[PDB]
């Protein structure tokens, strides 16, 4: 699973 | 410079049709055409070049993902193999390629620091990129996208009010580069806490509209760190 | 032919992968270098190559869709016209190179009426997307999609049962033709609701299985219906 | 709006 990062 | 004989104006303005058409990398290439203009872009322009390679460069992030876990899977022919290789260069060639436009020459001619802190944001980001899919020189890449979200730090943290949501973004990925490219949750833990705390005495200050440009990306550390702790 | 240096079976199983990973244009890729290899395809072939083009020309026509309507808008500078141009073209390439696979030579290889049938079809689809786009030889692709579209009813109302999902799909995209394309709405009623009903009266003959792929496509049928009625 | 048609 990815952690939010910036952006789309 | 295929796209050097369409006028600047053009090639914004096309930038922002792909976009509405959901057409990444025409969107990236009409963007690159137009920083290979060599005038410095304006705030809307930075966004519009972030936005067009950030969906291209997804895209492939999240299919080299899915074709790793089964290249993994694969070995607990050499196809699943050779062709996680081939989009793993594609990626590379993309973060090349937007490193390139940084570094020739959008960073040195950035002097505000709304613009110096966006441009050294995404170089740090397009090393985190790197990073995810680099095995040897990997210690290096990790260190290019350090020292470029440091610097970034550095200069927001004198120029910027801690609500700005460029310095609210930088430090979210920032966060998510300590936690999953540089092993050090703690350090993660502590960035996004810091910011967001920084960021919520600072609200008060915000008109209407800015408070919810600000909160929005409070929300995304918040997530971070309801899964971090 | 690019791929005309990889194994059949290796262009076959990435095929796959690029399935897995959203890669539609890899997968087409794949497919196309898997066809030119020139063995005829066994019906899970056929799939991997409608599934890739498919999702490859529906973000075109997507995309075609929404500048075509900016266009519009801004009739009731050039550069609207000229980037929907852009993706008109190359929407017209993918048709071109659907088609001259078909062509050359899937189409007069399918005996088998599964084969020959699916292999129509899709010359009937690629036509009719060709046709959305078009002005002036408008009436002459719309006759080459409405030719392929009855030969292949024709062969599946004498080779297959009214349940067939190859023959319900063509039926439900030759219905669309009708509507959209030919401006036959009360032929492309008339189709969908035949269809629908001589389905309804063979399902009693499928296992549960074939069962639920034929009642799949019956709600599409049922879907337009209750939109064009 | 588009009408149904075959596959995705
Ligand atoms: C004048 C101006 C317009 C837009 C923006 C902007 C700011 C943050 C994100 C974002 C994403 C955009 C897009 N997906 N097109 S524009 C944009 N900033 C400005 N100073
Ligand atoms: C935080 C933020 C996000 C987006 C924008 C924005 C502004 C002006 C135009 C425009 C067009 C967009 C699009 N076509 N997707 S986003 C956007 N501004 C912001 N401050
Ligand atoms: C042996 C075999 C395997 C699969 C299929 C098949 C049928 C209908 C749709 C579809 C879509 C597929 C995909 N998106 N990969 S496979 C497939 N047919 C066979 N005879
Ligand atoms: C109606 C239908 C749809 C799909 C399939 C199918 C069969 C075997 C493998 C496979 C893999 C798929 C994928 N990776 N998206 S679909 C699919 N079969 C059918 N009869
Ligand atoms: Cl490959
Ligand atoms: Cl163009
Ligand atoms: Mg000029
Ligand atoms: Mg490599
Ligand atoms: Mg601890
Ligand atoms: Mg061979
Ligand atoms: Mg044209
Ligand atoms: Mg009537």
């Amino acid at each position: 699973l990815m952690f939010k990062t910036e952006g789309p | 410079g295929a796209m050097g004989s369409m006028e600047r104006a053009s090639l914004i303005q096309k930038a922002k049709l792909a976009e509405q058409a959901e057409r990444y990398e025409d969107m990236a290439a009409f963007m690159k055409g137009a920083v290979e203009k060599g005038e410095e872009l304006s705030c809307e322009e930075r966004n519009l070049l972030s936005v067009a390679y950030k969906n291209v460069v997804g895209g492939q992030r999240a299919a080299w993902r899915v074709l790793s876990s089964i290249e993994q899977k694969s070995n607990e022919g050499p196809e699943v193999r050779e062709y996680r290789e081939k989009v793993e260069t594609e990626l590379q060639g993309v973060c090349d390629t937007v490193l390139g436009l940084l570094d020739s020459h959008l960073i040195k001619e950035a002097g505000d620091a709304e613009s110096r802190v966006f441009y050294l944001k995404m170089k740090g980001d397009y090393y985190r990129y790197l990073a995810e899919v680099a095995t040897g020189d990997k210690k290096r890449i990790i260190d290019s996208a350090r020292s470029a979200y440091q610097e970034a730090m550095d200069i927001s943290k004198k120029e910027m009010p801690p609500t700005n949501p460029i310095r609210l973004g930088l430090a979210l990925n920032f966060s998510v580069f300590h936690y999953e490219i540089a092993n050090s949750p703690e350090e993660a833990i502590s960035l996004a806490k810091t910011t967001f705390d920084e960021a919520m005495a600072d609200l008060h200050t915000l008109s209407e509209d800015s408070y919810k440009d600000s909160t929005l990306i409070m929300q995304l550390l918040r997530d971070n760190l309801t899964l971090w702790t």
